[PDB]
Protein backbone atom coordinates (compact mmCIF):
# COMPACT_ATOMS: atom_id res chain seq x y z
CA UNK A 1 0.00 0.00 0.00
CA UNK A 2 3.07 2.36 0.86
CA UNK A 3 4.08 1.88 -2.57
CA UNK A 4 0.86 1.92 -4.50
CA UNK A 5 0.73 5.23 -2.58
CA UNK A 6 3.72 7.13 -3.50
CA UNK A 7 3.20 6.17 -7.39
CA UNK A 8 -0.57 7.45 -7.31
CA UNK A 9 0.54 10.97 -6.33
CA UNK A 10 2.86 10.95 -9.60
CA UNK A 11 -0.46 10.32 -11.42
CA UNK A 12 -1.11 13.46 -13.29
CA UNK A 13 -4.76 14.19 -11.98
CA UNK A 14 -4.50 13.27 -8.53
CA UNK A 15 -4.22 15.61 -5.69
CA UNK A 16 -3.68 13.39 -2.42
CA UNK A 17 -3.55 9.80 -1.88
CA UNK A 18 -3.15 8.37 1.04
CA UNK A 19 -3.16 4.52 2.64
CA UNK A 20 -4.09 3.99 5.93
CA UNK A 21 -1.30 1.47 7.56
CA UNK A 22 -1.75 -1.64 9.22
CA UNK A 23 0.53 -1.39 12.04
CA UNK A 24 1.15 2.35 12.60
CA UNK A 25 0.12 1.66 16.30
CA UNK A 26 1.95 2.54 19.53
CA UNK A 27 2.13 0.87 22.96
CA UNK A 28 3.55 0.58 25.93
CA UNK A 29 3.68 -2.89 27.33
CA UNK A 30 3.28 -3.85 30.69
CA UNK A 31 5.40 -7.33 30.69
CA UNK A 32 4.63 -8.80 33.90
CA UNK A 33 7.20 -11.07 35.27
CA UNK A 34 5.46 -13.85 37.12
CA UNK A 35 8.35 -14.87 39.23
CA UNK A 36 9.10 -11.51 40.66
CA UNK A 37 5.64 -10.97 41.44
CA UNK A 38 5.74 -13.87 42.86
CA UNK A 39 8.09 -12.80 45.42
CA UNK A 40 4.99 -10.17 46.70
CA UNK A 41 2.47 -13.40 46.52
CA UNK A 42 1.04 -11.46 43.65
CA UNK A 43 -0.87 -13.36 40.95
CA UNK A 44 -0.42 -11.52 37.20
CA UNK A 45 -4.64 -10.30 37.97
CA UNK A 46 -2.96 -8.81 41.15
CA UNK A 47 -0.35 -6.78 39.26
CA UNK A 48 -2.92 -5.87 36.69
CA UNK A 49 -5.59 -4.35 38.45
CA UNK A 50 -2.77 -1.43 38.67
CA UNK B 1 0.24 12.60 61.58
CA UNK B 2 0.97 11.63 57.52
CA UNK B 3 3.60 13.47 55.61
CA UNK B 4 4.60 13.82 52.32
CA UNK B 5 8.26 13.99 51.53
CA UNK B 6 8.84 15.30 47.95
CA UNK B 7 12.76 15.16 46.65
CA UNK B 8 14.20 16.49 43.89
CA UNK B 9 17.71 15.37 42.58
CA UNK B 10 20.02 16.48 39.89
CA UNK B 11 21.70 13.59 37.76
CA UNK B 12 24.64 14.05 35.61
CA UNK B 13 24.84 16.74 32.79
CA UNK B 14 22.86 15.60 29.57
CA UNK B 15 21.74 16.82 26.64
CA UNK B 16 18.16 18.82 27.44
CA UNK B 17 14.89 18.37 25.45
CA UNK B 18 11.05 18.50 25.93
CA UNK B 19 9.09 15.70 26.23
CA UNK B 20 6.76 16.58 23.76
CA UNK B 21 10.12 16.81 21.34
CA UNK B 22 10.30 12.99 21.57
CA UNK B 23 9.17 10.23 19.55
CA UNK B 24 9.51 6.97 20.29
CA UNK B 25 8.35 3.90 18.26
CA UNK B 26 10.19 1.17 20.51
CA UNK B 27 13.05 0.31 18.14
CA UNK B 28 14.16 4.11 17.34
CA UNK B 29 13.69 7.40 19.63
CA UNK B 30 13.84 10.51 16.90
CA UNK B 31 13.55 14.07 17.33
CA UNK B 32 12.27 16.60 14.47
CA UNK B 33 15.10 19.29 14.16
CA UNK B 34 14.50 22.54 12.50
CA UNK B 35 17.28 23.64 9.98
CA UNK B 36 18.82 27.03 9.17
CA UNK B 37 16.18 27.76 6.08
CA UNK B 38 13.31 26.46 8.08
CA UNK B 39 13.73 22.78 7.05
CA UNK B 40 12.18 20.50 8.96
CA UNK B 41 14.96 17.26 8.94
CA UNK B 42 14.27 14.48 11.22
CA UNK B 43 17.13 13.09 13.27
CA UNK B 44 17.85 10.31 15.55
CA UNK B 45 18.73 10.19 19.54
CA UNK B 46 19.58 8.36 22.25
CA UNK B 47 17.81 8.57 25.41
CA UNK B 48 19.10 8.31 28.97
CA UNK B 49 16.22 8.97 31.43
CA UNK B 50 13.29 11.86 31.82
CA UNK B 51 10.91 13.22 34.49
CA UNK B 52 8.58 15.88 35.19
Amino acid sequence: AEQIEEVARTVPGVASALAERLEGGRYINVEINREKAARYGMTVADVQLF
Amino acid sequence: MNAWLQLNTASEPMLLIPSQALIDTGSEQRVITVDADGRFVPKRVAVFQASQ
